């Protein structure tokens, strides 16, 4: 299962 | 910098004339990912399937282009690769010994 | 060695079309099992191995929602990165991430990782402690401070120690019949003309899984790794792998050479020679 979300670079 | 593709052309099973097989063109180590990989039968583009874009631990991409084929003694098969690192297309001929 | 679950994200800007393209693929060990492509109409996470298809609609809905959100974050991110480097608006650039977990013999996270690249160069990476970042240049230091401010590393660590390992364990059981079964190579030796003083012996290993294999030629017991020609291991097209190792030997001396094949699918290493 992938990571739920990540923060903008 | 941009990295040029390595190319291998090979069949899934040892080739036997008149026996159905699969023809692979494995293209790896390149960057950026924009690339044109064509399997050719007697110089004519085959409608071959291409794998999903992935990459290795050094960030360089790899792709598999592949299709069914039935080798014989007459037909010539090759893989043609166009990439920004190549001033003209790279052509690798298929032969059953590699 | 240890089993692993790994994801690979590629985002590419397309100024001519005014957008970007995001492609994700997931692997368990050497087996691809999902994909997502923002260019697909109504894009969803899609199965790419038979055993993952038993996941129900809630799994595919959840994975689709995460990839759609991530696609949008990497789209905006490509714009931020162009600004960081004061690059022209007309060029295409590439933003990559890979992350994953290896399963320890105790069922815990053996090693987790999360790394990013911009235009093929390391940009920022989560350190081995899963608590801090290493940034490669001035641009990546901007990203580093934003992610430190937002405590991003704690969420990466929780995912890597938690859901990554738990979902890996679930996939390993769902696909046990293929993921946890070694397929040994089919082997044979061919002979080919080379040049004045030598013929080529080529030792072939076909159809094996997993990818790791050892092919060696040995001139009279002692390893011949001098001009052994060894091609990169390549996909068969059916989820298995292929490799060969070749060497030039004196005509009439073929039977002095042995190819040794080690693979976890074999009960014991093989010893092949020219017919």
């Amino acid at each position: 299962a992938t990571e739920i979300r990540e923060l903008l670079v | 910098v941009a990295r040029p593709p390595k190319v291998q052309v090979y069949s899934r099973h040892p080739a036997e004339n008149g026996k159905p097989n699969y023809l692979n063109c494995y293209v790896s180590g390149f960057h950026p990912p924009q690339i044109e990989i064509d399997l050719l039968k007697n110089g004519e583009k085959m409608n071959a399937e291409q794998s999903d874009l992935s990459f290795s631990k050094d960030w360089s991409f790899y792709l598999l282009v592949h299709t069914e084929f039935t080798p014989n003694a007459v037909d010539q098969y090759s893989c043609r690769v166009k990439h920004v690192t190549l001033d003209k297309p790279k052509i690798v001929k298929w032969d059953r010994d590699h | 060695g240890p089993h692993s679950l790994s994801y690979f994200y590629t985002a590419v800007s397309r100024p001519d079309r005014g957008d970007s393209r995001f492609i994700a693929v997931g692997y368990v060990d050497d087996t691809q099992f999902v994909r997502f492509d923002s260019d697909a109409p109504n894009p969803r996470m899609e199965p790419r191995a038979p055993w993952i298809q038993q996941e129900g609609q809630d799994y595919w809905d959840r994975e689709t929602r995460k990839q759609r959100d991530t696609s949008q974050t990497y789209r905006v991110g490509l714009k931020n990165l162009r600004g960081y480097y004061n690059q022209s608006e007309a060029g295409s650039h590439t933003y990559q991430s890979m992350y994953g977990c290896y399963l320890g013999p105790d069922g815990l996270l053996l090693r987790g990782y999360r790394q990013y690249a911009y235009d093929g160069a390391d940009y920022i990476a989560l350190n081995e402690d899963l608590r801090s970042w290493t940034a490669a240049d001035t641009a990546a230091q901007i990203t580093k401070r934003k992610w430190e401010t937002a405590n991003v590393a704690e969420r990466r660590r929780s995912y890597l120690q938690g859901l990554c390992v738990e979902s890996l364990r679930e996939y390993l059981e769902m696909g046990k019949d293929t993921l946890q079964r070694a397929e040994p190579p089919k082997t044979h030796v061919t002979r080919h003309p080379s040049s004045d003083l030598g013929v080529t012996l080529r030792c072939w290993a076909l159809g094996f899984y997993p990818k790791e294999i050892s092919l060696t030629w040995q001139r009279e017991g002692q390893d011949q790794s001098q001009d052994m020609e060894l091609v990169e291991t390549r996909p068969s097209g059916d989820g298995t792998f292929q490799k060969w190792a070749a060497l030039v030997v004196p005509p009439g001396e073929e039977q002095s050479y042995t190819c040794h094949v080690q693979h976890e699918g074999l009960q014991e290493p093989l010893t092949l020679r020219w017919d």
